[PDB]
């Protein structure tokens, strides 16, 4: 019993950016945002470090 | 599902004079 | 936006921006003096 | 460990100083880099440990817990980001903060020569802790949990605070290299047995024991994902990470005090393993899994034969990764229809294909699968709890029949049968996910190949 | 000396480096309370009167540089006070003669 | 109470169990007094025979826990021929904690009174043994 | 110097600024009976300060830019909204006379505050002393609960306390049917909803509560609806006043210093207008709380105090 | 209150402090502790309600009490001695006397019932002052004759005062009760010290009242008194419910927080004594502390508790408060633990 905000909806990243990889609503910091984790998460950590 | 944050009835724990 | 009131900290206070600035200057030049002294005290008194 | 300590305390004022949107990419990045780095640790010789100045000293025990500790940070961060896109952004700022800050307080605790030094940032450990559960926890019962993983630990570290001060009256000194060699042996009397109690039952809090776990289940239930990562992943393994340091002064008189503790873990473990046979919270079940799997650990530093160690240390490595793991695969689903009971979404394996090879994973190293290095950290302790004494093949090997029962109980009842019918918002699996579960598997299964490097000192 | 910050003695000690590390961390406390004040009156945190934030920062080492100093005395003073009286006293410290392993007798105790 | 608590420590444990319990039952008396003393100062009672009668419970309550933590532990050294055995206090405080969850009617209270009461026993008993110092003597 | 206990030490005392002329002046009256007009006119000839009636946007007119913010920034109470609905289930009426009241207090720190420190007087349109005819006549009408005035009691008891009551108390009587026909010559359509009884229960509070109290420590003028056209003769009476009671009599610039720190500092003069009294109609969530005060740090020229938003043009915040 | 007669009031509160810290005379000791007195009243009274009355009078009673138990140990002290300087006293009654004179001036339990009542019935600015600054003069005397104190007597009202203290916060939602149940518990680890290292006392002493200014300086900013009012804090200051939690904390005694640092000292310096018991009773009762400090931190920082819409109107204005040293009190109070080894300077 108060003034509140109703619950939001669940917002479905992909209806926006079909393209989406689940980073970030913006396309392009979405983008960047894969890049690094692959990049230093496959490429450096677990080639170069294996 | 929206974090649960304290309500009128939770807060009304600590009005009292004492606990 | 452009306040309808004249804000307490409109424009810098000068006074207190010059004895700020001037008292760090100060203290900094008391330090830097005071270890010159303890380290030409220190080795006179240890023979170096 | 400045080289590690340093950039890590440079992620504040990245994180801080990035553009708003670039706090996940920058943290992200950099974070992974700081884990690339933690690999030059392995500079590990067979007679002296890495002992790098008065402070700081890294054996072949910390080594692999750094790594695991550093290589965490980045895969918190990831599965942080999408809970977290509607907070507040300096709220986000603090949230990444308590992260780094967690990072930092457990490289330097494992790497402290003297243990008020590791007290103190084992101590540290809770703040941060306390404050992710409670602050960006979900539900109403994560006031309650936090107050029982405060008080807890506590109940147990400021009695250890006491047992290690007088040590350092009457040996000394606390540090762990001045401790090998004047270390003298602990004869029998009743100051002696609390002098052991006060040393152990801090890190028996932790692990946690067989009595004294009831904190894990809450806490787990009501943190948010980072911290059930980090919490099951690492800080459990603050209390064996204790214990196998602190035994080395508490001979002989652990030959007579371990037995209560024993007797706990070994049919503590078979009772918690049944219980996950009737657990409807999937979160739940994977946190009694944990203490199932400690169980092992407690048993094998407490029996003390080079093979008991060496299988604890592989273990505590293992489960870093396979309960980490579990529970990201549990908050994916959670993350879709906003529920952590496990009978709820059903037949997952029809609607997300992929992300049922990962639960198929996940599961099979769970259970041990040779020659996962989750079977070799448990061969190793059913190896040396044989020699202890014979019969403990029976509840070993029980544990064994159940925890496969479990393990794939988990992985039918949420991703075989039908699927449910009402519910209809399971969207593809995101590529931050996928990428998420990759980055626990694909290091778990490739320290197959070279196991020495999570065998422990003594290897 | 009686009610003396600093005594005369003190002063045949060598004094901090200016680059102490204890030094340079209450210079970081210095610039911690720069921020927060700036913080709790809503002004931008950074950028927010340098010329009060220097004033952190001087006034925490200038402070701070004395509190080290006297810190280091006290120590002295500790050491020099317990090694005169072990000299005063040597029957209380006695010259153990020193066994080595070969010949002290350990009961070996066997993990079994 | 340094008098009453040095004739229960100066007589051998096990011996002469009656008078024990004087010694005992005379701490419990002391010390149900005290808080009789402070509870009726700090909470007036309606009457003065209803603060004679909160006196007479607590200063029975506390003497009765009192004899029988001094009898208990004592006939179980004699019995078991274990003078110096901290499972003899053990009993015994356990017995004061059950005594006290009868006269508080409260089974819950009588539980949690034994394992306190009868753990507490234990200690003091290892205390004496090893000579573990409560109110230590400034050495250094 | 800012005022305080150093500049008052240094002979800023208000008996000093203060004159004959330093008066604080409060004009009351029913809807429509003619406050604005005769008060803006009292003040020019007076040569006084004249502020406007507290608004719902008071506030904003005294911060920031001075421009009104959006509604939801004072919690979307709306004026027309309690015309329309002052039975309205979401508590419009009495959060809006909550948010009034609060108005009206900080409007009296400032007209207080400008007497003090300049020692010109000031012409007010209603003020705390009067506002709770409002309040009766929301609850004869049933527009507002009886928890709702015990709160707004609560409140007015805690903070009404520490301020002075007016010099003089000019009033309007305009009775009820005349007030009636000029709410339609106004036109404005949501006014016009207004019921008969509702004005007279107005009228009662003013005629019955507020008079009666008000002269034992003011100075009390009644003027009729012509009477109040000639502002010239209501001047006249006020230049002739004795001012032979109330409280002004007893302050001395002891008691005026304490006055002038409170009114200088308007978190202290809000202070108990938010005490933790959950009421439905004034009570917030966390999560409504939390959204809008993001918004609001958003707005140009509120993120940083006063002088130090360099996005509205302030300068040189590396040295402030 | 004229603002001049504030100032000498003030400087006379202090002036009876330092005269009891420089005497070598018991009479003047005695002196100095009646101009305290005899200044700190006036700040008690100044708002002027039936509430501000009873904890002036309850405060008056027990002070001059005390006061006149001191004075008797002083006499019998001559007596027994034909002397007047500051030291351990030469009679067995007399330190009894004075120890309990002192107890009773710091509030200490079983003699701590004034100190809830006096700090809820005053202003938050005289709560400052009664909670830190009036502990400095009993403090000094104790530290200058502890030799000839009783242990028993000292040890148990160090015992009684963590207890009490502990259980008495439990039951608390008025932020001045909470802080004088926390003054006791914490007045109880000075003393507790005391009898083994006196300088561990002081370091305890400094660090509770950085600590205890830090809270009701933050206290006084947003005029806060109880925990629902503070509550309301996020909505106003976001910044000042962080530097609540992190002081709350410290007080609490957490690593790697300063509040740490005086526990951690006075365990080890009753460690090698070989007091284990005791300090390990000591540590496992402050719980009780840091319990109902959690909940500080709940209410406030760590959850958003309901606001009210008049909260909106207070966006819009500044902090006004002095709030003065809060920035570096605060660093102070938290971030100390690095420098612990300067604790040698008050030796
Ligand atoms: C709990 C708090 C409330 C209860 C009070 C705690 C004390 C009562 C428990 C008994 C503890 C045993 C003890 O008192 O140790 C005394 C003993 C003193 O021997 P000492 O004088 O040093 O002899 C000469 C050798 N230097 O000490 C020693 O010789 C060395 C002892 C090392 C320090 C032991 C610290 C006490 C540990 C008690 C708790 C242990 C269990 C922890 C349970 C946590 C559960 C989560
Ligand atoms: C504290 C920042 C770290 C943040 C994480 C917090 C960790 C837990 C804090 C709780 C208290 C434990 C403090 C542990 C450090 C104190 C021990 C120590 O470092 O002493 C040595 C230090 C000077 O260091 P040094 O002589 O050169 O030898 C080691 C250098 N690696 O002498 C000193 O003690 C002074 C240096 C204090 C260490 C912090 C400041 C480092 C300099 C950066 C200032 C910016
Ligand atoms: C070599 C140094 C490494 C750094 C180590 C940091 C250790 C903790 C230091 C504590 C003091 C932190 C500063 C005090 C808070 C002031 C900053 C703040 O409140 O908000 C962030 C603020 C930006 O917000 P805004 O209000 O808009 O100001 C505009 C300026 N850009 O301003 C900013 O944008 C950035 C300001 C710094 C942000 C501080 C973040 C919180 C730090 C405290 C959390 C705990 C620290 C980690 C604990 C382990 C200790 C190492
Ligand atoms: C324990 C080991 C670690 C070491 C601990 C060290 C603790 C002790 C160190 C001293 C702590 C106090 C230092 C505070 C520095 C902030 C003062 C400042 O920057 O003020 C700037 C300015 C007013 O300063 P201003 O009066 O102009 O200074 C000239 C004096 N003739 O503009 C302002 O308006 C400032 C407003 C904010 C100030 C906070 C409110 C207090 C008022 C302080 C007045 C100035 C104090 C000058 C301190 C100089 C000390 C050398
Ligand atoms: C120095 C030497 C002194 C040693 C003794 C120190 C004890 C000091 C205790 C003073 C504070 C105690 C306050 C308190 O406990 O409350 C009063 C209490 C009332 O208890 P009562 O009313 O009888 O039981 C109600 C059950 N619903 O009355 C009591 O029963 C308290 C008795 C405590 C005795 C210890
Ligand atoms: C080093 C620690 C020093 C800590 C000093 C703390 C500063 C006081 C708090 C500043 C907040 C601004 C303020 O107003 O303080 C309250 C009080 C002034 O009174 P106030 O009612 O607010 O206004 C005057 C109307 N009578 O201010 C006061 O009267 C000051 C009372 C507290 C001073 C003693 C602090 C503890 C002891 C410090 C000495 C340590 C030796
Ligand atoms: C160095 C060796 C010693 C190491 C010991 C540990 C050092 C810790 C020192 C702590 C000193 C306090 C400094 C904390 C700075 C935190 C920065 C901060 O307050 O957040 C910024 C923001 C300020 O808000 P505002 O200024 O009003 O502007 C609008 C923005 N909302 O505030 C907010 O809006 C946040 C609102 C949400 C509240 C979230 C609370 C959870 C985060 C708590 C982090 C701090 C925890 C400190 C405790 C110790 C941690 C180790
Ligand atoms: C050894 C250390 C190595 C550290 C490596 C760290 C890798 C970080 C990769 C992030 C790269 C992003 O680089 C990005 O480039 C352009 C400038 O050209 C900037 O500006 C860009 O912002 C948006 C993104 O919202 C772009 O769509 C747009 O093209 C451009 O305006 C971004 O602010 C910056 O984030
Ligand atoms: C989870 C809780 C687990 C609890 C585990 C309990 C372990 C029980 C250990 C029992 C042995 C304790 O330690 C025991 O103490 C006494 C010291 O007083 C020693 O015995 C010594 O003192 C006693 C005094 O009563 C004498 O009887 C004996 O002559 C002397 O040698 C024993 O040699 C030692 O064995
Ligand atoms: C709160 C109530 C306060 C009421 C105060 C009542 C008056 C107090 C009187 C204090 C003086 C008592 O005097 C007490 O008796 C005799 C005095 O020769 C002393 O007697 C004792 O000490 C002296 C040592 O020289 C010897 O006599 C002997 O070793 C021993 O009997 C005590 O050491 C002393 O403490
Ligand atoms: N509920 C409520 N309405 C108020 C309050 N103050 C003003 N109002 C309304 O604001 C409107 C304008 O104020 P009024 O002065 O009374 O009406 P008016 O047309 O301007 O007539 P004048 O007195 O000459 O200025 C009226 O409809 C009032 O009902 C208040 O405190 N509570
Ligand atoms: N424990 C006591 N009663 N006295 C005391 N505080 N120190 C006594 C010994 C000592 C310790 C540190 C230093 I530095 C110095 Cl010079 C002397
Ligand atoms: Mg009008």
């Amino acid at each position: 019993r108060w003034q509140e905000d109703p619950e939001p909806e669940d917002e479905n990243l992909y209806e926006k950016n079909p393209d989406s990889h689940g980073y970030d609503k913006d396309p392009a910091v979405d983008i960047w945002n894969m890049r690094v984790v692959f990049f230093f998460g496959f490429s450096i950590v677990l080639v170069l470090g294996s | 599902a929206r974090q649960w944050q304290p309500d009128v009835e939770w807060a009304e724990q600590y009005g009292g004079a004492v606990m | 936006k452009f306040y309808i009131q004249e804000p307490p900290h409109g424009s810098p206070n000068w006074l207190k921006v010059g004895l700020t600035l001037g008292t760090s200057v100060f203290l900094w030049i008391y330090l830097i003096k005071q270890h010159n002294e303890d380290v030409l005290e220190y080795k006179r008194r240890n023979g170096l | 460990m400045l080289k590690y300590i340093i950039p890590t305390i440079m992620l504040m004022p990245l994180t801080w100083l990035s553009k708003n949107n670039m706090i996940w990419v920058n943290s992200t990045a950099h974070s992974l880099l700081i884990s690339f780095t933690s690999l030059l640790l392995m500079n590990q010789f067979g007679d002296n440990s890495l002992n790098f100045s008065l402070l700081f000293f890294s054996d072949s025990l910390s080594t692999p817990l750094l790594i695991l500790t550093m290589w965490l940070l980045p895969l918190m961060l990831m599965a942080s980001q999408h809970h977290l896109s509607k907070e507040n952004l300096t709220r986000k700022k603090l949230f990444i903060t308590m992260l780094i800050s967690l990072q930092l307080f457990l490289i330097m605790t494992f790497t402290a020569m003297e243990l008020i030094l590791f007290y103190i940032l084992f101590e540290a450990t809770l703040v941060p802790t306390l404050i992710i559960i409670t602050r960006w926890g979900n539900q109403t019962e994560r006031l309650n949990a936090g107050l029982y993983f405060l008080f807890y630990t506590l109940a147990g570290s400021l009695p250890l605070l006491v047992a290690l001060i007088y040590i350092q009256n009457t040996v000394g000194s606390l540090n762990f290299l001045m401790l090998q060699y004047w270390v003298q042996p602990v004869h029998n009397s009743w100051s002696n047995v609390f002098m052991w109690l006060a040393c152990m039952m801090a890190f028996m809090v932790k692990m946690p024991l067989y009595g004294l776990h009831l904190w894990l289940p809450k806490a787990h239930v009501e943190a948010p994902i980072a911290g059930s990562m980090v919490l099951a992943a690492v800080l459990l393994k603050l209390g064996g990470y204790g214990m196998l340091r602190i035994t080395l002064i508490l001979n002989p008189m652990t030959d007579f005090m371990a037995y209560p503790f024993i007797m706990l873990s070994l049919w503590g473990m078979i009772m918690t393993s049944s219980i996950c046979l009737r657990q409807t919270d999937l979160k739940s079940l994977i946190a009694y899994s944990s203490v199932s799997h400690m169980a092992l650990v407690i048993v094998a530093i407490l029996i003390q034969t080079p093979w008991s160690y060496m299988g604890a240390t592989a273990l505590m490595i293992a489960h870093g990764l396979t309960s980490s793991m579990l529970f990201c695969l549990a908050n994916s689903n959670y993350e879709r229809i906003h529920s952590r009971t496990m009978i709820l979404a059903r037949g997952l394996q029809t609607l997300l294909p992929l992300m049922a090879t990962w639960w198929l994973l996940a599961s099979l190293t769970n259970l041990a699968l040779p020659p996962t290095i989750n079977l070799i950290g448990e061969l190793f302790v059913v190896m040396s709890t044989f020699s202890w004494s014979n019969i403990t093949i029976i509840l070993m090997g029980v544990n064994m029949v159940i925890t496969a029962l479990y393990s794939l109980y988990m992985l039918i009842m949420t991703q075989r049968g039908k699927y449910t019918y009402h519910i209809n918002n399971i969207s593809p699996s995101f590529t931050r996910e996928n990428a998420l579960m990759s980055l626990h598997i694909l290091p778990l299964l490739l320290l197959t190949l070279n196991p020495k490097i999570i065998l422990g000192p003594l290897y | 000396a009686t009610f003396q910050f600093l005594p005369d003695e003190a002063r045949s000690l060598p004094p901090p480096k200016l680059t102490d590390p204890r030094l340079a961390f209450v210079g970081f406390l210095g610039y911690c309370s720069g921020l927060i004040d700036n913080a709790i009156r809503r002004r931008p945190v950074l950028l927010a009167g340098l010329h009060r934030q220097l004033l952190y920062i001087t006034s925490f080492v200038f402070v701070g540089y004395y509190l080290l100093k006297r810190q280091d005395y006290m120590y002295a003073v500790r050491d020099h006070d317990m090694f005169s009286y072990i000299k005063s006293h040597p029957e209380d410290f006695p010259e153990k003669d020193k066994k080595t392993y070969g010949e002290v007798f350990e009961e070996f105790h066997p993990v079994r | 109470a340094k008098t009453v608590l040095r004739q229960y420590w100066d007589i051998p444990e096990g011996t002469e169990c009656h008078r024990k319990t004087y010694a005992t039952t005379s701490i419990g008396g002391a010390a149900g007094l005290v808080v009789s003393a402070y509870s009726v100062a700090l909470k007036t009672p309606t009457s003065f025979l209803e603060g004679v009668a909160r006196t007479g419970r607590y200063t029975f309550t506390a003497a009765a826990i009192g004899a029988i933590f001094g009898l208990t532990s004592c006939i179980s050294a004699q019995v078991r021929e274990k003078p110096d055995d901290p499972l003899n206090y053990l009993i015994g405080g356990c017995a004061g904690g059950l005594i006290l969850g009868a006269r508080t009617r409260s089974y819950g209270i009588g539980a949690a009174a034994c394992a306190y009461m009868g753990l507490t026993a234990a200690l003091v008993k290892m205390g004496q043994l090893e000579g573990w110092q409560v109110f230590a003597e400034p050495k250094v | 110097l800012q005022y305080g206990p150093l500049a008052y030490i240094l002979g800023e005392k208000a008996t000093k600024k203060m004159t004959e002329k330093s008066k604080l002046i409060t004009v009351d009256g029913n809807i429509c009976s003619g406050k604005s007009k005769l008060a803006k006119e009292i003040a020019e000839k007076l040569g006084l300060k004249h502020f406007p009636e507290a608004g719902i946007h008071y506030v904003d007119s005294t911060t920031g830019d001075g421009k009104p913010l959006p509604v939801q920034f004072s919690g979307n109470c709306s004026l027309e909204k309690f015309y329309d609905d002052p039975k309205s289930n979401d508590g419009n009426s009495y959060r809006l006379q909550a948010w009034l009241y609060a108005s009206r207090l900080l409007q009296y720190a400032d007209a207080l505050e400008h007497l003090l420190s300049t020692g010109q007087g000031v012409v007010l349109e209603r003020s705390i002393y009067s506002d709770f005819v409002f309040l009766e006549a929301m609850y004869r009408q049933g527009f507002i609960r009886k928890q709702c005035v015990d709160h707004y009691n609560q409140v007015k008891k805690v903070t009404i306390c520490e301020y002075l009551p007016p010099h003089v108390v000019v009033y309007v009587d305009v009775p009820v049917p005349e007030v009636q026909s000029r709410i339609q010559k106004k036109g404005n359509p949501h006014e016009m909803k207004i019921t008969s009884a509702y004005l007279q229960d107005i009228e009662n509070a003013y005629k019955g509560t507020f008079l009666p109290e008000m002269s034992e420590k003011c100075e009390v003028l009644q003027y009729s609806a012509w009477e109040a056209q000639d502002a010239e003769k209501v001047v006249e009476d006020i230049e002739y006043l004795k001012y032979d009671k109330g409280p002004w009599l007893d302050q001395n610039d002891r008691k005026l210093h304490k006055l002038r720190m409170l009114v200088q500092d308007k978190l202290e003069v809000l202070n108990y207008t938010s005490i933790p009294v959950f009421l439905p109609e004034v009570t917030v969530g966390a999560h409504q709380s939390d959204q809008v005060f993001q918004e609001f740090t958003e707005l140009p020229g509120r993120k940083y105090r006063a002088g130090y938003n360099e996005d509205v043009g302030d300068k040189w915040i590396w040295l402030k | 209150m004229n603002p001049i007669i504030f100032i000498i009031i003030l400087l006379t509160i202090m002036l009876g402090t330092i005269i009891v810290m420089i005497s070598s005379h018991w009479l003047l000791v005695w002196i100095g502790f009646e101009m305290n007195m005899l200044a700190i009243i006036p700040i008690m009274m100044k708002n002027h309600n039936p509430r501000a009355t009873e904890a002036s009078t309850k405060y008056f009673l027990t002070q001059s009490t005390a006061s006149m138990l001191l004075m008797m140990a002083v006499i019998i002290n001559l007596m027994f001695s034909g002397q007047w300087t500051v030291m351990k006293l030469f009679n067995p009654m007399a330190s009894m006397l004075m120890t309990m004179a002192l107890a009773m001036k710091l509030g200490m339990a079983p003699f701590h019932f004034w100190v809830p009542e006096v700090t809820q019935g005053i202003p938050l600015s005289s709560g400052l002052i009664l909670l830190t600054w009036q502990k400095l003069a009993p403090m000094s005397v104790l530290y200058q004759i502890f030799p000839s104190i009783n242990l028993n007597l000292i040890l148990t009202l160090s015992v009684l005062s963590i207890l009490i203290g502990g259980w008495g916060g439990l039951n608390q939602t008025q932020l001045r009760k909470i802080m004088a149940y926390s003054s006791i518990a914490h007045m109880g680890w000075m003393t507790a010290v005391l009898p083994y290292n006196p300088t561990m006392t002081l370091l305890n002493l400094i660090i509770y009242i950085i600590m205890t200014s830090t809270m009701f300086t933050m206290f006084m900013a947003n005029s806060t008194t109880t925990t629902l009012s503070l509550s309301h804090t996020w909505n106003k200051t976001p910044i000042m419910t962080v530097l609540i939690l992190a002081t709350l904390l410290s007080m609490g005694g957490l690593p790697p927080l300063s509040g740490f640092m005086p526990k951690w000292m006075i365990i080890q310096e009753m460690t090698k004594n070989n007091s284990i018991i005791l300090p390990t009773f000591m540590a496992i009762t402050a719980l009780l502390n840091l319990y109902f400090y959690m909940r500080l931190t709940y209410s406030t920082t760590l959850t958003m508790f309901p606001s009210t819409n008049n909260m909106k109107m207070k966006w819009q204005f500044p902090l006004m408060k002095k709030m003065t040293f809060l920035p570096t009190m605060v660093v102070l109070s938290t971030m100390m633990l690095p420098l612990t080894p300067m604790l040698s300077v008050l030796e």
